[PDB]
RNA sequence: AAUGGAUUAACGAGAUUCCCACUGUCCCUAUCUA
RNA sequence: GUGAACAGCCUCUAGUUGAUAGAAUAAUGUAGAUAAGGGAAGUCGGCAAAAUAGAUCCGUAACUUCGGGAUAAGGAUUGGCUCUAAGGGUCGGGUACGAUCAACUU
RNA sequence: AGCUUAUCACCCCGGAAUUGGUUUAUCCGGAGAUGGGGUCUUAUGGCUGGAAGAGGCCAGCACCUUUGCUGGCUCCGGUGC
RNA sequence: UUCAAAUGAGAACUUUGAAGACUGAAGUGGGGAAAGGUUCCACGUCAACAGCAGUUGGACGUGGGUUAGUCGAUCCUAAGA
């Protein structure tokens, strides 16, 4: 419709999205896969130096030091604090599947929550020790 | 009232382009100013006497120069070129009589 | 009733431009009889032609915007569009910093704080670097005078 | 114009037979903190220039106006 | 050092016409005069007295004739007495009031 | 040109006095075949060449 | 071969070919303003 | 005032408010724009338009007359508000300081 | 117009290695530096005379009027790539 | 570009007031050199001219107006005559 919004938000130039990124942090196995990708020729940092929050490859290990100390990367940390807004939140707002909704909110409060925060604590423990 | 006093002041000011006229050099008429104190609840008979005095001062005596020449006008009017007497309009100085 | 003659003429009398004089529309028969600057002096001071004081060009935003600039606001990378050298040249910084390091040594040598021989070593090392600022030099004077004492005591 | 310090030198100038007019000017000025005291200025018109004389006192100013010659046309303010 | 200055106001000409009263005017100063910030923070730095045509202000504080004209044009606007009352200096630090030109 | 010579100013004076319409009493003379001023000059129209 | 030839950094409103980025040139036309 | 700036945009003093006007809003024009999906398949030819653009930090190839190439290429960043830290001047010391005052720079 | 104000250059005393002085820019000194004391150029500033009597900003009265009249105040600092 | 009033036989165009905008001080501002020669200003006034209009005008008719011992010219020499 506009000029600026078409340039960044076409179907071709779509980023990953906020839904999958919360799944990648939520367990300890998918974190170790993305921190240790096999090196690929068709990827900007040759398949290393990948930030998990912002689905984005960096060129150099220097470009992670300057990326984490920025207001752009402190969006996505503050963005991924809570429940990740699935389809189930929108259905519960109309009076439809509360018990499917409230049980998932019960699990993010109990189980999935402190497993995520004990993963994001270890990323700052690791990305400061190597950089 | 607090909105009408704002909505009245929008047409009045127009400060961005030129000016507000100074009230010290402008003059009020009795006119609009006598109606304003009535809406505040002040009396006018204290101020009415000052108008009664000065309007007794200004009125006309009709001196003698305004007597004959109230309707009478154009005492010995000028010429076609509008010139003075000692101005010598060089076209019409040849023929003195106006029929020529 | 053409009044351009008195419009121009009253601007010459009061001493303001023609956009500022004000002829009342009510007394338009009295102004037309005035055809001389002697009449326009009389027509001003009795209350027919006035001055129309200055259109306001306030600076209350400028005094407010510049007030925040004293505190260190509006000074991130987004508000900068010229280089460091255009905003503050590298020679202007040097002239300030090096004339500090001269006239401190001028007033230590004349106060007896330091002898004339050790003045002439700190004078030329001030010309090159290894004295970053004023505080960074006074510590080196103390290290010099204590080690001059240290050589003298042994 | 010239400024004269002396009073004795000034009385040479009202008798020089070139000077025809003079004037006497009274000012109201201030000292350091003090009082508003009056200050006089005697002026004499020569041919080439205008000689003036500053007296801060009002007592000596009262005396010197008598000391002017009567033939000299003296103006007040 | 802190030598006070006497500021005098003559309110006679709209007092006698009845459009103005000094009584609410004298109270209007004493709470609205600001000393170093807040209103009513004055303690014995100003004094306000009125007479019926004379309003007298004595201040040892930072209080200037420009600010004394600032408060009275507030008070002549609240009572809607602007367009018809102006505040005029007669001598140094001595003030009075008047009307405008009512005349036709 | 505002810094003109007197040789130049002496010819503007003749050009000003020739800048007039025909007198109204020459209309009336006997055997007048002269009707209008024909060497009349305007400044906007025709330059007079110094 | 100073009728001058080979070479070559820098520079060019000089002449030609391609690759990424990009896009109504195009598939294919639609619409808004003066 | 913004800014590196006598750039561009906005205002005060001063100056103009002149250039034939009214009513309707078809085509084709002239000037200026935005387009889903694909991305030079258009065309003699990427003509034209789009994209890039200021500044700070990192980084920078063949080639060579060693001066250049170079802003090479390629990346991270840029608001607002509340703060911290660094960078000064003039004074009083017998033959180490303290007061006081003031600027926009990172 | 009167008094006063200077970077440079000059003069006298003095005789310097523990080379010193000094500009943002390294130039000078036994052909006499630093340092103590002096002389001139008056670019330019300061005070005063010119000169508040002028000019500026206001207030109060007068008055078809020629238009006048009478009072005030005209003060003191700050900073700069 | 707009509303009211004035003037006039007649007003989108003239004058004053009200209001809306622009040039935005490398101006649509204030002064000149070259060149023009009265265009400057007033009074009167609209047949022609201002590619519409006109009561307005750089138009038409009659006049008014440029004040120097110090600013220029005059004097000096340049390339050259």
């Amino acid at each position: 419709m506009g000029r600026y919004s078409v340039k960044r938000y076409k179907t071709k130039r779509r980023t990953r999205d906020l839904d999958l990124i919360y799944n990648d942090l939520s367990t300890k196995e998918s974190v170790q896969k993305l921190l240790n990708q096999p090196l690929d020729e068709t990827k900007p940092g040759l398949g290393q130096h990948y930030c998990i929050h912002c689905a984005k490859y960096m060129e150099t290990a220097i470009a992670l030091k300057t990326h984490l100390k920025g207001k752009v990367h402190k969006r996505r940390v503050k963005e991924l604090r809570g429940v990740p807004y699935t389809q189930e939140v929108s259905d519960a707002a109309a009076g439809y599947n509360l018990n499917k909704f409230l049980n998932r909110v019960q699990e993010i409060t109990q189980s999935v929550g402190p497993e995520k925060e004990s993963n994001e604590a270890l990323l700052k423990e690791h990305l400061d020790s190597t950089l | 009232r607090q909105k009408t006093m704002i909505a009245e002041a929008r047409n009045r000011k127009s400060l961005k382009n030129k000016a507000i006229m100074p009230r010290s050099k402008l003059t009020k008429s009795f006119g609009k100013m006598e109606e304003h104190m009535s809406t505040l609840g002040h009396d006018m008979s204290a101020l009415q006497d000052k108008q009664n005095r000065a309007a007794r001062k200004n009125r006309y005596v009709e001196r003698g120069s305004d007597v004959v020449f109230g309707d009478q006008d154009a005492l010995t009017a000028s010429t076609e070129n509008g010139v003075k007497l000692r101005q010598t309009d060089r076209l019409l100085d040849g023929v003195a009589d106006g029929s020529m | 009733a053409n009044l351009r003659t008195q419009k121009r003429l009253a601007a010459s009398v009061v001493g303001v431009g023609k956009r500022k004089v004000w002829l009342d529309p009510n007394e338009t028969s009295e102004i037309a009889q005035a055809n001389s600057r002697n009449a326009i002096r009389k027509l001003v001071k009795n209350g027919t032609i006035v001055k129309k004081a200055v259109t306001v060009h306030s600076k209350s935003r400028t005094r407010a915007h510049a007030q925040s600039k004293r505190e260190g606001r509006h000074s991130g990378y987004g508000k900068r569009k010229g280089t460091r050298e255009a905003r503050l040249p590298s020679q202007v910084v040097w002239i300030r910093r090096l004339r500090v390091l001269r006239r401190l040594l001028a007033k230590y040598r004349d106060a007896g704080k330091i002898d004339k021989h050790l003045y002439h070593v700190l004078y030329k090392e001030s010309k090159g670097n290894a004295f970053k600022h004023k505080r960074a030099l006074v510590e080196h004077i103390i290290q010099a005078k204590a080690d001059a004492q240290r050589e003298k005591a042994l | 114009a010239r400024e004269i310090t002396d009073i004795k030198q000034f009385l040479e100038l009202t008798r020089r037979a070139d000077v025809k007019t003079a004037t006497v000017k009274i000012n109201k000025k201030l000292n350091k903190a003090g009082k508003p005291f009056r200050q006089t200025k005697f002026k004499v018109r020569g041919s080439s220039s205008l000689y003036t004389l500053v007296i801060n006192d009002a007592g000596k100013a009262k005396k010197l106006i008598q000391s002017l010659p009567p033939t000299l046309k003296v103006n007040r303010l | 050092q802190k030598i006070a200055k006497t500021f005098t106001v003559d309110v006679s000409s709209p007092t006698e016409n009845g459009v103005f009263d000094p009584a609410s005017y004298a109270k209007y100063l004493i709470d609205h005069i600001k000393v170093e910030g807040a209103v009513g923070n004055l303690g014995n730095a100003v004094t306000v007295t009125e007479d019926g045509t004379v309003v007298t202000v004595v201040s040892t504080a930072k209080f200037s004739g420009k600010y004394l004209k600032y408060l009275t044009k507030k008070y002549l606007k609240k009572n809607q007495l602007r367009d018809w009352i102006r505040f005029v200096s007669t001598k140094t630090n001595e003030y009075r009031l008047a009307f405008y030109q009512v005349t036709p | 040109a505002a810094q003109k010579s007197f040789r130049i100013k002496q010819k503007m004076a003749k050009a000003k006095k020739q800048n007039r319409p025909l007198p109204q009493w020459i209309r009336l003379r006997t055997n007048n075949t002269i009707r209008y001023n024909a060497k009349r000059r305007n400044w906007r129209r025709t330059k007079m060449n110094i």
